[PDB]
């Protein structure tokens, strides 16, 4: 029982992430029940209980000189809030020039059957263009604990 | 065997944290209010976690640097040191760590979380109610 | 099944990074010390982690970023991209001094019995000289969730 998405997102849109199955995690075919819904951007828990749930974000400064500001990643689990929460800052543009940002969290979650696990990215910046998720670098993981 | 405690603590006053179960692991290694420890049930590995969010409150003001530090109290076994930054044009207003490791535990070994806080204008920075987390789950 | 090492490496200088089992876990999926390898014992999903920290030990040097490659050995086709990696970014030594960088990152790798694991060093750093990866710090740990 444990899955991974890797998200098809490369530019910073607000909105829900849509995301693949880990290629590298294709030899094991039932990983569970968990299923992916592609219509709504959605992974469904196919059984109950306590799960490590994590994610990870990575951004690049792909405009050089331009763009600061943040960005946010949101689990949300439906039916019921935000499961998971990760803010990375995208550093203004400097001499001391820091061009990549990184964002990991994880913790055990408590997940029912059939419930929806969906990742929502938010943007607050200026030069918002100028930044971008690393594309294989944005990943959801899962696995029973109980 | 596993376990999610949350810290009651909001404000950056340097000492040993306050713990709660996650109330979000409802459905289910106790927890001692007095000495403020989490106390290992049964002996094994366990990959131990924590994580913490700050936050600004006084705009403008506030910078330096937040630390935890996880004790075995039967040289820190986990250690976290979070940057504030400083106040700019930059609204640079959160902060966040985490640290997980695989770590031996004892039976009955007693754990301990410490805030260290080395900063100027402490008050203008607090620990995110809800998101300073502690979590272990065993692997034997 | 688990396992957790510790890097010996101090200096910051580009290559693979030779390990030890972490003293932490004396009461106890090899380290191939010719070839700078974890070797696999047996074939399952992994959750997969390594971290890393830095420390600065001349005062006023500095600026770049510092990078981990968790690359399986010998290298299977794709665009060889890292199975894990890390970048941490060195700050500058200026006004709000800080004399310290961490990183952390971790996911759920399938690796067959037997994989060879190599973990690589890469500096994009001005002034290497003056930080080091903190003794006791440089961390790739694992467990099996199959």
């Amino acid at each position: 029982m444990f899955a991974q998405l890797v998200a098809q997102n490369v530019l910073l849109i607000d909105g829900p992430l849509s995301w693949y199955s880990d290629p590298g995690l294709a030899g094991v075919s039932l990983t569970g029940g968990l299923s992916y819904k592609e219509d709504t951007k959605e992974l469904v828990v196919a059984k109950a209980g306590v799960y490590y749930v994590f994610f990870q974000l990575e951004l690049r400064r792909v405009v050089a000189g331009e763009g600061s500001g943040s960005v946010s990643l949101a689990l949300h689990l439906q039916p019921l809030a935000a499961a998971l929460a990760l803010t990375v800052d995208l550093p203004p543009a400097s001499s001391e020039a820091r061009n990549s940002a990184f964002g990991f969290q994880g913790r055990l979650l408590h997940l029912s059957a059939g419930q929806r696990l969906g990742v929502h990215l938010h943007t607050e910046a200026r030069a918002r263009h100028a930044w971008q998720l690393t594309q294989g670098a944005t990943v959801l993981g899962l696995f029973r604990v109980t | 065997m596993f376990a999610q405690l949350v810290a009651q603590n909001v404000l950056l006053i340097d000492g040993p944290l306050s713990w709660y179960s996650d109330p979000g692991l409802a459905g289910v290694l106790s927890y001692k209010e007095d000495t403020k420890e989490l106390v290992v049930a049964k002996a094994g590995v366990y990959y131990v976690f924590f994580q913490l969010e700050l936050r600004r409150v006084v705009a403008g003001e506030g910078s330096g640097s937040v630390s935890l530090a996880l004790h075995l109290q039967p040289a820190a076994a986990l250690a976290l040191t979070v940057d504030l930054p400083p106040a700019s044009s930059e609204a640079r207003n959160s902060a966040f760590g985490f640290q997980g490791r695989l770590l031996h535990l004892s039976a009955g070994q007693r754990l301990g979380v410490h805030l260290h806080t080395e900063a100027r204008a402490r008050h203008a920075w607090q620990l995110t109610q809800g998101a300073t987390v502690l979590g272990l789950f065993r692997v034997t």
